[PDB]
């Protein structure tokens, strides 16, 4: 079936940087699936981050310039991976983070729309705090 | 760029009784691209309904779900144990696609 | 204030499935050959192609799904049944042969029936021990499959020869090309055109290498389902086309045994010449150039470790050896030459590989239904190119890749990986200021 | 049949006359057989003569009789969609708006139909 | 097509004759027994309606649920006034109380609708 | 289509055009199941070439498209006097195809000018 | 069902009776009409004796 | 086939009542059939008197009031049988009767119309007289 | 399937002893059947396949 995997819980500090790695176990490959960052503050609404889509990658603008993404679809060995590291951290960025997808090969299903769309299968989830 | 409101933030229910949530948008979502999710204590939310009223699969039936101009509305008849937890309402239709406030059930 | 208008001919579009039918070639097949592929009653005659370049439209395609593939499968094997099923039933022929202990003939002796029923007659005919399986001088045989199938004589008239095949489609759907190089058929495509229907395809079918297929554009490409399972074939298409010659040297003959009202049995003859056993010759220099690429290629989507190529661990005698059939005689050569280098000397000298003729082929993933072919009563010569080989992964550095093929679909799926039917649609509605009627 | 999909509304609305204009075939020859090949050309005919009497069926009844650009007496219901002529017409193509109005197609034609009807009935009482 | 409403007068079906359209949409390569069944089966329905389709057209009314017709009315296929005919007898009735006269009265639709071709013809000179 | 007026010229003919008109497997099944669907393809295909001209059940057909005399150089009186239907339709079978194009574009120029009008 | 023949004034016909397709049709089916009859009925193959 | 039998002749005198009672060989049910009772004359022409049609009995102007009409279908022994009454017999009455049939299954055939229908098989008779 | 009110006769001619009469029931009536011995198929093999 589709199942999702993160690193473990990590602790930082100030002006240091973190790594949040990605591995789907049944996603075929990216060209034809998109990944989402999301993004919960313990309490907070959900927040979203960015994607990379058709091999484009992109973000919101209160993450522009500060977010990082990329992605490496099947391999000999390894499963599709897509990575998330932040730069240049701050004290605020203390919260969960998840890796989604979602299935774009049909335009006429409905979970897809001009590239928005919603989250068909979310990780399991790792803590980051500061 | 596109806000969302939902009521009640949180809400008592009990065992075999129909509860009704809606989230308000601020425009007018006339394509029906509203979702909602469900999230158990501790746990990643799940999808359940998208473009409106469409159920996943492997999904129960009592979940059902009503689009009509800014009123999204998601009905939940006899709930259980394995249906309390955490509920939100998203919106995918102008970038960047945003989330509900946020809402919570809790038993009795 | 707007108005509801409506409109026919939008273009809009949604994927499905449909019935393509077949389309040949001018020359109709009524010369009096007639192929067990029926392409004479592929009656629609293939006019003109009439492409449109969709500009700016972007299209999903996943080759693993389309069913264009599996509807050719289905009509190839029924293609096949048809042409068998008025042909001789061979089943007097199962009985105990007497073949002297003294590929190779071991000639044997056997008891079969006559005209008249009452009768009987003694029969003599040189067969392949490919074919023949010991029970337990002159030991006892029986033929491969007298346990397992009903064998059914080829007809004589019906030609082997490959011909292209256009599959069509009716009104109301289309066909969509992707016409993008390097194009592992999976993914975003960019120019994609709308083609009336597909290309001449060969309806051609062998076990390692792929024979008279299409030549990619860029570069060596690799295919597979999932680059991890190791229970997955892997595809190689080359971008330049290796020769291989292969011919049956010695002058046979055919003679006709009369086994029932009407019913002829074709065996074997005696040789005159006895030339060694047939071969098949591949250019050692261009082979190894290719085989460089290709392990190039590999090693750019495996963690570029060393490529090793194996030769075939076992199993049926198709899926060990080269299978193919030249001119209405199917022989499998042995191929560990060909696959032995761990590429990341080269020897330039011509590769002459050895083939075992057999005649009793038998169904690929079936119960019963075998087929016998009989000789060609001339000597053989058949001219091919190699444009794919079929690689299986082994693991438990480097990679051990076992040359494999026996699934069926896997030859065509070269050919048809850039094709996918849509159905149109071409009502819409849209809002205006006309407000009449 | 389709070509220039990538084009807007109002790109591809004036040049809906090519599209029309040239022939807007194969499987007419008779075969009469019970091949392989001989029944799937039986089964395309019929696919064919049936999605195209379907579509002309749906035609017909909201008074348009063949006619590429049909003009109806229907008032546009905001909740069936919000966006303007502009934002319709000239930055959206037809698979984009047909995808978004596709859960208001079934009212617009029952709709279409009630129209016409009434209209049709009116005319009866003119004439008397 | 509408069945249903079949037992009330013509007066009240006509009413409903514009829901009957209305309401809702309106109106194989296999040799196994219902595979050859459903072959049959699409071919009767295509073929029924292009006759109906055929019949409707000749007349010009052209796919129109009513259809005027300037064909005056003969004695001899009926006497019963508009009221005793649109108020008490039902359209089956109806039609089997005419069904003596439908040739003709196809006939005579056919002949005014090509008089009519005719004399439009002139006018545009 | 009334064959029996066949030999007449154009304009007697076209007067007298007053009416227009009125499973199993065995060797005979299969024949009967290819006559029907023969008569069905064939209807359709001069019903739409007639209908995306705009013509729509009419046996005349006016159409706004002019004569060149580079398909014909005969007069009216020469045309429909002295010829019959099947000596004309061999005589002017080299430009049907673009006679048929003229009049599709014809039609949809004519259905495009009324959306203006209608604004 | 009844006749209904127009007779065809002031025309004339080429006709070939050996190019007709008539013929080569009748020859068919009534060849393929035996082989029907016959295909459900008892092979006789013990005979030849 | 189909075949009508009636009862005997009989000779009364004024003040009495009679029954005739027919039984059809070949009548399925009079569900979907019907029964009219036509009374001939001395000299001349027929008459309608009433007739059973879906069990529902009615009789003519004439006779109203004083005819009964009955009728029985299939038995396990007796075939369908109808019947008349003559209540207060007169000297009018000296006429033959007849017990007739006609199908009613089809509504297209032509043989009815609206309960008012022909008379397709008709009985032997029964001369009466007073 | 039971009928709706009660039981109902339906035969072809009452009268005639050669038509079967069916008989269809209100409710149901429930019969339960076994072989309780249980047995053992072996296969043997007469021709090619
Ligand atoms: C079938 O055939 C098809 C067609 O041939 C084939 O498709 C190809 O698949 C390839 C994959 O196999 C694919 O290649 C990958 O493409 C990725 C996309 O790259 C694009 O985006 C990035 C990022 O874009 C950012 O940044 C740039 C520059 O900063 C900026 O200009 C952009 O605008 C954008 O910024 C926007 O987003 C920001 C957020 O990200 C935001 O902040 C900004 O404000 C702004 O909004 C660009 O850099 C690229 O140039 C492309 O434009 C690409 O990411 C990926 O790279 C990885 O792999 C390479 C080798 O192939 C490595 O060299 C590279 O370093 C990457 O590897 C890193 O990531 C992996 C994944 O986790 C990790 O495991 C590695 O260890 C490595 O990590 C290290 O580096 C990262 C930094 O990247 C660090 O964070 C880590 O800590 C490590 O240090 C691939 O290059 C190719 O595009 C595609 N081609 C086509 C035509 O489709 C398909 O694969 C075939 N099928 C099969 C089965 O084979
Ligand atoms: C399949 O399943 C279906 C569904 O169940 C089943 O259908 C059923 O079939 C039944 C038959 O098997 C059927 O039952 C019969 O119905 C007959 C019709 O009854 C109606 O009419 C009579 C008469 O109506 C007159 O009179 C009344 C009162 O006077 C008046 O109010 C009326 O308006 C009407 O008057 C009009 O006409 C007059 C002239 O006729 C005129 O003078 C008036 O001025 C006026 O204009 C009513 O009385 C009834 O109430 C009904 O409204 C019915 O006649 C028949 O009755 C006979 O059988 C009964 C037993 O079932 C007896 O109890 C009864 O007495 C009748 O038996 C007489 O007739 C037989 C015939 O030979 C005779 O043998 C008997 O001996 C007896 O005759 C003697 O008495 C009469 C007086 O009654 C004398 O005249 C004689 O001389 C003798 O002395 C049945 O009851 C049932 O309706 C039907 N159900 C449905 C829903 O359709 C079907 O049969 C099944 N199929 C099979 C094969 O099994
Ligand atoms: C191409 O082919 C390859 C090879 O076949 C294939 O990769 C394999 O995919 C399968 C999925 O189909 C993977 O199986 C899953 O693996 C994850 C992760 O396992 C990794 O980690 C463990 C422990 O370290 C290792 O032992 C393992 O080897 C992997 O490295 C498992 O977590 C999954 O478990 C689910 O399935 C169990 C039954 O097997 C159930 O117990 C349960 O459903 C598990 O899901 C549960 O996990 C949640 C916790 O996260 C839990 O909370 C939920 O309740 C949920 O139910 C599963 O076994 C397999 O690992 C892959 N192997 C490799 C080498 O990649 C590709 O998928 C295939 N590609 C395509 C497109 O088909
Ligand atoms: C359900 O099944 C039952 C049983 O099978 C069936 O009932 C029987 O129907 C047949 C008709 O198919 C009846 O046969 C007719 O009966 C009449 C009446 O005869 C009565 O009287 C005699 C003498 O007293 C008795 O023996 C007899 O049992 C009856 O009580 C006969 O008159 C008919 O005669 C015709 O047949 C002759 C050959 O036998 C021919 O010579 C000739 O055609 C006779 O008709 C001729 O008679 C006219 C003079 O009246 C003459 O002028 C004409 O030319 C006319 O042609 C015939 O034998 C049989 O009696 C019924 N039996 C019972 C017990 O009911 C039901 O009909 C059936 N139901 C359905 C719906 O099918
Ligand atoms: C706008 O239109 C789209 C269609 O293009 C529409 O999406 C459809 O919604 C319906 C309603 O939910 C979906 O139907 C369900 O699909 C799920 C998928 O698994 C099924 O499981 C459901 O079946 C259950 O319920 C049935 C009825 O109770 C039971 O009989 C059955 O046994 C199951 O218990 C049900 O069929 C449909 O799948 C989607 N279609 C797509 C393509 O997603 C959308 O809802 C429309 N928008 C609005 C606001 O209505
Ligand atoms: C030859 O195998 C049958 C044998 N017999 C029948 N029978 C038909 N009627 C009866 C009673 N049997 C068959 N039908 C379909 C058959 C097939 O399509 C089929 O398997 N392949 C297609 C042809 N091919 C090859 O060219 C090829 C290539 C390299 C080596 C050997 C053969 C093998 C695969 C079939
Ligand atoms: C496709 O074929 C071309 C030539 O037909 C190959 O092009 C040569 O490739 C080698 C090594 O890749 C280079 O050293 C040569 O310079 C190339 N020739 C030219 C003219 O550029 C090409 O390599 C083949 N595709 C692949 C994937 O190997
Ligand atoms: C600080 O943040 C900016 C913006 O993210 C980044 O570009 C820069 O390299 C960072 N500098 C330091 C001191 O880490
Ligand atoms: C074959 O048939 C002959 C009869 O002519 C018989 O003598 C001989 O024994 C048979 N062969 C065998 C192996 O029994
Ligand atoms: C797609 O292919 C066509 C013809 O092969 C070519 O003209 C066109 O430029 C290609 N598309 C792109 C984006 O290059
Ligand atoms: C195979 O035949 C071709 C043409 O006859 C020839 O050019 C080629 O050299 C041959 N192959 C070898 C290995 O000699
Ligand atoms: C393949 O064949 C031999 C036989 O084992 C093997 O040892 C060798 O590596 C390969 N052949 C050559 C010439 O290298
Ligand atoms: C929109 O307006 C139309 C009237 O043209 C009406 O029939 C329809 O019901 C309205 N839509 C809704 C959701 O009420
Ligand atoms: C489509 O809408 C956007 C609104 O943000 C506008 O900026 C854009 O110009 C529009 N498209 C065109 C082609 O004008
Ligand atoms: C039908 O006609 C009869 C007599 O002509 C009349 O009495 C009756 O009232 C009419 N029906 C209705 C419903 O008025
Ligand atoms: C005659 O007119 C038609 C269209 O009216 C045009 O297509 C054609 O080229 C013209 N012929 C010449 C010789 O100009
Ligand atoms: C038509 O032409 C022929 C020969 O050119 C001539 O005999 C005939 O009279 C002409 N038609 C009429 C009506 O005169
Ligand atoms: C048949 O069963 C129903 C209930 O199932 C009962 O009410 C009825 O009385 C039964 N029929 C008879 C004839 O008793
Ligand atoms: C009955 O016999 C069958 C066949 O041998 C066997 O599979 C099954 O287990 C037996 N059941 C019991 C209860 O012994």
């Amino acid at each position: 079936q589709i199942h999702l995997v993160q690193s473990g819980t990590e602790v930082k500090k100030p002006g240091s940087s973190v790594t949040v790695s990605c591995k789907a176990y049944g996603v075929n490959t990216f060209g034809l699936y998109a990944v989402n960052w999301v993004r919960q503050a313990p309490g907070q609404s959900l927040e979203y981050i960015g994607q990379i889509w058709r091999w484009k990658s992109s973000a919101s603008h209160h993450f522009r310039g500060r977010v990082l993404i990329s992605a490496v679809d099947l391999t000999g060995s390894s499963p599709p991976i897509s990575s998330l590291e932040i730069k240049n951290l701050t004290s605020d960025d203390t919260a969960v983070y998840f890796c989604t997808t979602t299935s774009t090969y049909d335009r006429w299903s409905g979970l897809h729309h001009d590239g928005v769309m919603a989250f068909s299968s979310w990780g399991q989830g790792t803590l980051i705090s500061v | 760029d596109i806000q969302m409101t939902q009521s009640p933030s949180t809400l008592s229910a009990s065992t075999g009784d129909t509860v009704r949530i809606s989230c308000r948008a601020s425009q007018s979502i006339t394509g029906n691209w509203v979702a909602w999710y469900q999230q158990r204590p501790g746990k990643a939310p799940r999808l359940l309904i998208y473009r409106g009223a469409a159920l996943l699969g492997g999904v129960p039936s009592r979940f059902r779900g009503s689009a009509a101009g800014t009123d999204f509305t998601l009905t939940i008849g006899n709930l259980q144990a394995e249906d309390f937890g955490t509920f939100y309402c998203q919106q995918y239709d102008t970038y960047p696609g945003t989330f509900g406030q946020g809402t919570k059930v809790e038993v009795k | 204030n707007l108005w509801v208008t409506v409109y026919y001919g939008v273009p809009v579009w949604r994927d499905a499935d449909t019935t393509l039918f077949c389309a040949s070639d001018a020359k109709a097949y009524e010369t009096e050959v007639h192929n067990v592929w029926a392409t004479h009653a592929c009656v629609p005659t293939d006019p003109n192609p009439q492409e449109m370049h969709l500009k700016n439209v972007t299209e999903n395609f996943n080759m693993w799904k389309n069913n264009m593939v599996e509807q050719m499968h289905e009509d190839i094997i029924s293609l096949w049944d048809q042409s068998l099923k008025p042909c001789v039933k061979l089943t007097p022929l199962c009985v105990t042969l007497n073949c002297t202990s003294a590929d190779d003939v071991r000639n044997c002796s056997f008891n079969m029936t006559t005209e008249l029923r009452d009768k009987q007659q003694k029969v003599y005919a040189l067969f392949y021990k490919l074919d023949i399986v010991p029970i337990d001088n002159f030991s006892e045989y029986r033929l491969i499959n007298c346990n397992t199938s009903v064998i059914k004589q080829a007809c004589p008239k019906v030609s082997f020869d490959p011909i292209p095949i256009h599959y069509c489609t009716p009104a109301g759907y289309a066909i969509l090309r992707c016409n993008d190089k390097k194009f592992n058929g999976t993914g975003p495509c960019k120019n994609v055109s709308s083609v009336q229907c597909t290309h001449g395809i060969k309806p051609v079918v062998s076990t390692q290498l792929l024979l008279n297929g299409s030549l990619a554009e860029e570069g060596i490409i690799i295919r597979s389902e999932n680059l991890t399972n190791n229970a997955k074939t892997i595809i190689v298409h080359f971008n330049e086309s290796v020769k291989i010659n292969c011919t049956r040297p010695s002058n046979n003959t055919r003679t006709g045994i009369h086994i029932g009202p009407g019913q002829v049995f074709y065996k074997t003859g005696d040789i005159i010449g006895d030339i060694r056993k047939a071969y098949c010759n591949i250019s050692g220099a261009q082979w190894h150039k290719v085989l460089g690429r290709v392990a190039n290629k590999l090693k750019e989507h495996f963690n570029n470790k060393t490529i090793v190529f194996k030769p075939s661990s076992g199993g049926d005698p198709e899926i060990t050896m080269h299978s193919f059939n030249c001119r209405g005689e199917f022989f499998y050569c042995n191929t560990t030459k060909l696959f032995n280098s761990t590429w990341g000397t080269r020897d330039n000298g011509t590769i002459t590989i050895p083939c075992r003729i057999k005649q009793i082929i038998n169904m690929w993933q079936g119960v019963g239904q075998a087929m016998y072919a009989p000789p060609i009563k001339g000597v053989i010569k058949c001219l091919s190119n190699i444009t794919g080989i079929l690689l299986t992964r082994d693991g438990g550095n480097n990679e051990t890749f076992r040359p494999g093929g026996g699934d069926m679909r896997d030859n065509w799926r070269n050919e048809l990986y850039k094709y996918k039917v849509v159905q149109i649609e071409p009502l819409g509605i849209a809002p205006t200021k006309c407000k009449r009627r | 049949f389709l070509g220039a999909a990538g084009s807007t509304m109002g790109a591809a609305s004036i040049t809906l006359t090519v599209q029309a204009r040239q022939l807007l075939p194969e499987a007419q020859q008779h075969l009469l057989q019970l091949t392989v090949w001989g029944i799937k050309q039986l089964q395309a005919r019929v696919l064919a003569v049936e999605r195209y009497l379907q579509d002309q069926k749906f035609l017909g009844l909201w008074g348009c009789s063949g006619k590429i650009i049909c003009c109806t007496a229907v008032p546009w219901n905001s909740s069936w969609s919000n966006k303007t002529f502009e934002e319709i017409w000239n930055n959206m193509t037809w698979i984009e708006w047909e995808r978004e109005i596709s859960n208001y197609t079934s009212q617009i034609y029952d709709i279409l139909t009630i129209s016409q009807t009434q209209q049709e009935k009116n005319e009866k009482d003119l004439l008397e």
